[PDB]
């Protein structure tokens, strides 16, 4: 465990290199830098858990150096590895080598092969930073870090406008929700003065003991960071635009990484939140809440991209709604179980759009399962596993875990949107696999194989199945136990989630395989075409944040292109230049003038001299 | 004592660079990188001398060096230098900005060259001298001297785009600015210098002995005033910033004086080392109306910078934003602002030192600073786009830069005094995120919207690329280890902060 620092150095000189090889290397080079530096560090990260569990899952610390020392305020460079930590480097470096090695085949032939690896490389050292830190600030570099990385990836396209826009608004929108955080490290350090995780739990009980009025507020703002990196309510309308990016790119940022980071963190500081019970209640709303929005809008999406963007915001939902009813163990691992079929369903959708020659439109498509046949079944598995197929999907047992809890804890309305947000997982999911690859073809997919492409694939196909339900994570120590829901009412839920998940299933073929004419019917309709629209464009918040923060920013800056306040300190010139005018007017050539100019002087010099006397 | 020379070699480089100009158009040039470099080793040598990281705070006045020499006895007026961590760590700072404003109009072998040179010497002599002087009418000369040169370098070797009249309009402006908000300051010192004398007795013009000076609320508000007018337009302070951006748009095209007479703080030094140590009631008092000015300028300065279509005038006005961060945590009273403040002033110099450097490099290529002319120049240079793009993640204040370890040691010092501010603040980063992407996507990124940026443009050379480089690597090892830069200042901002506290209670 004392390689816990090579898992940011070996991602962190893969950057340097390919960055400053300026695109002169070859693809294949280029790929063995990229790759194997993420490679290396995944081999690294399964030496350093060998060595945690031989040693008694005891959690070990790396300091590195003081970074800033100021009095009391003395934040250290340190890392450290607990079970938590270990669960998210794993993923991180292992999902995250895989996604590398399939970006090696999707970005071959394309311009900045190089820089793509480069970025993804700085983004791996990022996330693991913000993993491994034992500190909220040193967890900000790495939090801020991820976030650059994500705006350098979605907009890799540069010469596409659009592309640009995207990375801007997501790098504004996770911004937003950095400035929260940064507020709750703010107050955490004036009430505290520690920042470091496990001080701050032990130190705080004693401090807000008379009220901790202010310890609610460092919890809200910590959601706030947590709702902007995880997309949820209010902070979600940059995940579905994020999708301008190229495909991998989309796979690392949500299964992987960066939408998992404000799970980790509430996760992480569970024990700040405990105190705060109000406030630990409102994670759960907002992801129930996000998870049903989520939900209704992927159901009417007609990209594919766009329909896994929406469905990574309900399954992040439900990590929150799990960290809410304090099942902190299966938000943990419904975000590894996720952190697999979310990665095999977007690499699943690089291939298909790559296949159909860039097509992108769900409709358009079709018949593929044909033409692509590895691709239509890592579809299918990972299509069950997001949407809960009993026993066989690995994701089956994380939900039921986070449904569970919830039920345990006596939080029934949440478990009930979860229970409706699984039918809709369903329905939403194969909608998408039953008009993309059953039906009529319409493109002619092209074959795409070869190892660096299948590789990936099966592997995430074999975790997206039951097998990935046996990767128990190292929590006990770290996360406290949940409330066990009886064996018998336990048996009601598993039963109650499967007919749910089967059913979803059921009528989302009957709806959408065939000639598909209710579907078309109801679509058509009146209130089909309004609850349709609305639900396409994410309920709209983002037309609201368009008009009531991007519309009135660029007025104020359309009214102060021309600097007033210089203009207004351009008056005493004015003025200036306007008397000198005035006063050369009584400069007429004119002796006899000047004469009576003195003859006036000598009446005012005596009278004020009579007035003063 | 050294510190008289660390004033002195600059001014008699500057003389050399004239007179050897006879000896080749190309000769001034060395003469001037070394006169430079000469001052950049000595300014090392006290630091590697002073051990500043073990020296604790004694309290006000407490200097590593000092050198005094008679100039002016009938009115007690006397060449009076010394030397502290912050100002020490300002000196470094003028000295590597300097060799980089050598560096930089480096290709500039045209007549008179020797002069622009001399200009240059000069400009960066006053500057050395403003961090150094005690004597506050030593410290007003050098304050008031420095603006001569820049004056004649933005009127005579100003944007070579530029027409004559735009750039004397701009060398006139900047000068008025200055110089009459300068004499508001002499003012001040002579009130001083008179209340001092009526109060005691004695006539002195030393700050160590004009530290107590017993004056009443009214006269300590004047006086304090007077010092702040002269630190608002050179900071800048809103509203008395409309000659910066001017100014920079019709600086040598280089960035030769944009680094030496406009990138280094010797308006937030004087607020700390004058203005706060000499009236600190005052500056108590006056903390609400200057913590609500700054607050204008981060969110005033970040929307003039987002329309701004010149790339010069946009950086600038990123400036104002950035200062006024600095304007907040110097009237806190808090050490970690104090020390953040310390981290921005040069964290600041060197990110806004990179874009300025290549600004010009850019107009060398494509001979427009407009952006609206510009775009997919990622796709048609080798360097400069890239790191452009570093140095805009630096200003927008990414962890890892050094600007991030100022900024939020600022906002982590001023929650603790004044949390709304602080709050309000903060939201000034998603701005400045607004204008740094504002300016890479008009530039760099999506389609060319000219001919001039639809063609191969010739690379950065080595000497460019060593000192863009260098300004690289000082910004990111500012920001993984601030540590030694915090320990030299620690005790001057110390002594600095208690004599604030302890003099207010
Ligand atoms: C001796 C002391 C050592 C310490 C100091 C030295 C370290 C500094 C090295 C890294 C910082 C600067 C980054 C590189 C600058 C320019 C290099 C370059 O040319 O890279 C080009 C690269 C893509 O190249 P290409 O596709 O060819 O397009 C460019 C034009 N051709 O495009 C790029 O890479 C773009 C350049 C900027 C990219 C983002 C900037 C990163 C900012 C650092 C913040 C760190 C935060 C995250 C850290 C978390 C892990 C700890
Ligand atoms: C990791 C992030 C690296 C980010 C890029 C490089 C920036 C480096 C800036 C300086 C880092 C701080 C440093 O070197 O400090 C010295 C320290 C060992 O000494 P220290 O423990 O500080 O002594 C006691 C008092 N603190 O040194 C250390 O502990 C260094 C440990 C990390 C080594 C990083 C090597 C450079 C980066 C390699 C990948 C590119
Ligand atoms: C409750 C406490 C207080 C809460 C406060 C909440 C935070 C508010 C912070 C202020 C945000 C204001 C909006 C920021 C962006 C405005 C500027 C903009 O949209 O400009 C368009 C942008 C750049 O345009 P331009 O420079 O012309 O592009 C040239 C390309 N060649 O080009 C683009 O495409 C960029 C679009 C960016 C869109 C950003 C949207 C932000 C939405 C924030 C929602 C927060 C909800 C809470
Ligand atoms: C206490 C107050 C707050 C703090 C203040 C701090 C110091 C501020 C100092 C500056 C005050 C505002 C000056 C505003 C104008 C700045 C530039 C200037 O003086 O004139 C520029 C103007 C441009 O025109 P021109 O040069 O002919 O170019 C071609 C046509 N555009 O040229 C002209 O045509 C103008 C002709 C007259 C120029 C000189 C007279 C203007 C200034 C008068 C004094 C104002 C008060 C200063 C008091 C001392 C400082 C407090
Ligand atoms: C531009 C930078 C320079 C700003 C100059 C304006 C500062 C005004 C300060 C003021 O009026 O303070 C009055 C009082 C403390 O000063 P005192 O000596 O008690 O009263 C006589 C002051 N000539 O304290 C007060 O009563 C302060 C209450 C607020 C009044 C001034 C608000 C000024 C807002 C705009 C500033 C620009
Ligand atoms: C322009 C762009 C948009 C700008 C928006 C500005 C919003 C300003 C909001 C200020 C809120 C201040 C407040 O609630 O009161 C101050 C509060 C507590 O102050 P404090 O002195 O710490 O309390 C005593 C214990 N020390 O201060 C605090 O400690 C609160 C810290 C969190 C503030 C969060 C602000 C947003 C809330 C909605 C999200």
């Amino acid at each position: 465990m004392n390689m816990l620092a090579l898992t940011i150095i070996l991602p962190l000189i893969g950057f340097v290199l390919l960055a400053f090889s300026r695109g002169r290397w070859s693809e294949n080079v280029s790929a063995i830098v990229g790759v194997g530096s993420v490679g290396l560090a995944a081999l690294v990260t399964a030496f350093i858990g060998v060595d945690f569990f031989a040693n008694g899952e005891q959690t070990y610390s790396q300091p590195l150096w003081t970074w800033m020392s100021v009095g009391d305020f003395n934040i250290g460079f340190n890392l450290v590895l607990d079970g938590l930590s270990l669960t998210m480097l794993s993923v991180v470096t292992g999902v995250g080598f895989l996604i590398h090695m399939y970006a090696s085949w999707y970005m071959r032939g394309e311009e900045g092969y190089s820089r793509f690896f480069a970025y993804t490389n700085l983004f791996i050292a990022s996330m693991v930073v913000l993993v491994l830190a034992d500190n909220l600030l040193l967890m900000y570099l790495g939090w801020e870090g991820v976030g650059l990385c994500s705006y350098l990836l979605i907009g890799f396209y540069y010469t596409d406008p659009k592309n640009g826009a995207a990375a801007m608004k997501a790098f504004v929108v996770t911004r937003v929700g950095d400035v929260f955080l940064a507020f709750a490290l703010f107050i955490l350090y004036n009430e505290l003065g520690t920042l470091n995780f496990r001080e701050m739990v032990e130190l705080a009980p004693a401090h807000f003991a008379d009220g901790n009025n202010m310890l609610m507020w460092a919890t809200l703002m910590l959601l706030g960071g947590a709702v902007g990196k995880s997309a949820q309510l209010p902070l979600q309308t940059w995940l579905a635009d994020a999708m301008a990016g190229p495909t991998p790119v989309s796979a690392l940022i949500h299964a992987a990484t960066m939408v998992t980071a404000g799970v980790y963190l509430i996760a992480r500081t569970h024990g700040l939140f405990l105190m705060t019970p109000e406030v630990l209640h409102l994670v759960g709303i907002v992801g129930a809440v996000t998870l049903l929005l989520a939900g209704f809008a992927a159901l009417v999406q007609t990209d594919i991209k766009r329909v896994l963007a929406y469905s990574t915001m309900s399954q992040i939902g439900y990590m929150f709604l799990a960290l809410g009813v304090q099942a902190w163990d299966a938000a943990i691992f419904h975000l590894m179980t996720h952190a697999f079929f979310k990665a095999l369903l977007f690499l699943a959708s690089g291939s298909v759009i790559l296949a159909c020659h860039h097509e992108q439109n769900i409709f358009k498509m079709g018949g593929l399962r044909k033409s692509i046949p590895l691709v239509y079944l890592c579809f299918l598995v990972g299509g069950a596993a997001l949407s809960a197929l009993p026993l066989v999907t690995a994701g089956f047992f994380s939900k039921d875990e986070i449904l569970a809890g919830a039920m345990a804890n006596g939080h029934i309305n949440l478990m009930v949107a979860g229970l409706v947000g699984a039918f809709m997982t369903s329905l939403y999911t194969f909608r998408m696999i039953f008009i993309v690859f059953h039906g009529k073809e319409q493109i002619h997919a092209h074959a795409v194989k070869g190892v660096t492409h299948s590789l990936p694939l099966i592997v995430l196909l074999i975790l997206s199945t039951f097998v990935g339900a046996l990767i128990v994570p190292p929590l006990q120590g770290v996360l406290p136990q949940t409330t066990e829901l009886a064996h018998g009412s336990m048996l009601t839920l598993e039963i109650t989630s499967g007919v749910v998940a089967v059913v979803g299933i059921l009528l989302a073929a009957w709806l959408w395989l065939g000639k598909r004419t209710l579907v078309t019917s109801i679509a058509n309709s009146a209130p089909g075409r309004l609850l349709g629209t609305w639900w396409y464009n994410a309920w709209g918040f983002d037309w609201l944040y368009d008009k009531v923060f991007v519309k009135p920013f660029l007025g104020i800056a359309w009214l102060l292109k021309r600097d007033p306040l210089n203009s207004m300190m351009n008056i005493p010139a004015v003025l200036s230049r306007f008397a000198g005018k005035g006063l050369l007017l009584s400069e007429n050539g004119y002796l006899r003038w000047y004469v009576a100019s003195m003859s006036i002087g000598a009446v005012v010099v005596l009278a004020l001299l009579m007035v003063l006397r | 004592m050294l510190l008289p020379w660390l004033i002195l070699i600059p001014f008699i480089g500057g003389f050399l660079c004239w007179q050897t100009e006879r000896f080749g158009v190309k000769v001034p040039r060395w003469i001037a990188l070394i006169t430079m470099g000469l001052t950049l080793a000595l300014s090392l040598q006290l630091w590697l001398q002073g051990g500043y990281s073990l020296t604790q705070s004694a309290g006000i006045p407490q200097w590593q060096s000092e050198f005094d020499m008679p100039w002016i006895p009938r009115f007690g007026i006397s060449i009076h230098l010394a030397i502290d961590g912050l100002s020490l760590l300002m000196v470094v700072l003028t000295g590597l900005l300097g060799v980089l404003a050598v560096l930089c109009s480096w290709k500039e072998i045209e007549k008179y060259q020797g002069f622009f040179h001399l200009n240059l010497m000069w400009i960066l002599g006053g500057v050395i001298g403003v961090f150094l002087a005690i004597d506050m009418f030593l410290f007003f000369f050098f304050w008031e001297m420095m603006l001569v040169p820049m004056y004649f370098l933005i009127a005579l070797w100003g944007h070579k785009a530029s027409d004559g009249k735009t750039r004397i309009t701009a060398a006139t402006k900047f000068f008025i600015y200055t110089q009459a908000s300068g004499l508001v300051m002499l003012i001040a010192i002579l009130a001083l210098v008179f209340v001092h004398y009526n109060a005691t007795g004695v006539w002195t013009f030393n700050y160590e002995e004009l530290l107590n000076t017993p004056m009443s609320s009214g006269v300590e508000y004047l006086l304090m005033l007077g010092f702040f007018i002269a630190f608002a337009v050179k900071m800048p302070v809103v509203p008395l910033h409309g000659w910066l951006p001017d100014a920079h748009s019709q600086a040598p095209t280089a960035g030769s004086v944009d680094l030496a007479g406009i990138l280094l703080k010797t308006a937030a030094y004087g607020l700390l080392r004058f203005s706060l140590p000499l009236f600190p009631n005052a500056s108590a008092e006056f903390a609400p109306i200057a913590m609500w000015l700054g607050v204008i300028g981060i969110f005033y300065g970040a929307w003039m910078a987002f329309a701004q279509t010149d790339i010069k005038r946009l950086i600038a006005y990123t400036s104002v934003s950035h200062m006024g961060f600095v304007l907040i945590a110097i009237y806190t009273g808090s050490q970690l602002a104090y020390q953040g403040a310390v981290i921005q002033m040069i964290a600041h110099g060197l990110s806004a030192a990179g874009l300025f450097i290549l600004c010009g490099q850019l107009y060398e290529r494509i001979h427009t600073r407009d952006m609206r002319m510009m775009g997919g120049l990622w796709s048609k240079m080798k360097w400069l786009p890239a790191l452009s793009l570093f140095f805009a993640v630096a200003t927008l204040g990414m962890p890892g830069t050094g600007n991030f370890v100022g900024e939020f040691m600022i906002l982590f010092g001023s929650f603790q005094v004044v949390p709304v501010i602080t709050v309000i603040s903060t939201f000034g980063l998603v701005f400045a995120s607004v204008y740094s992407l504002a300016m890479l996507h008009r530039a760099y990124f999506g389609k060319a919207k000219s001919q001039i940026a639809s063609q191969e443009l010739p690379g950065m050379s080595l000497r460019e690329l060593f000192m863009i480089l260098l300004l690289v690597v000082l910004l990111v090892l500012l920001g993984f280890y601030p540590q030694p830069i915090l320990d030299t200042s620690h005790s001057a901002i110390g002594n600095i902060q208690q004599w604030f506290v302890n003099s207010v209670t």
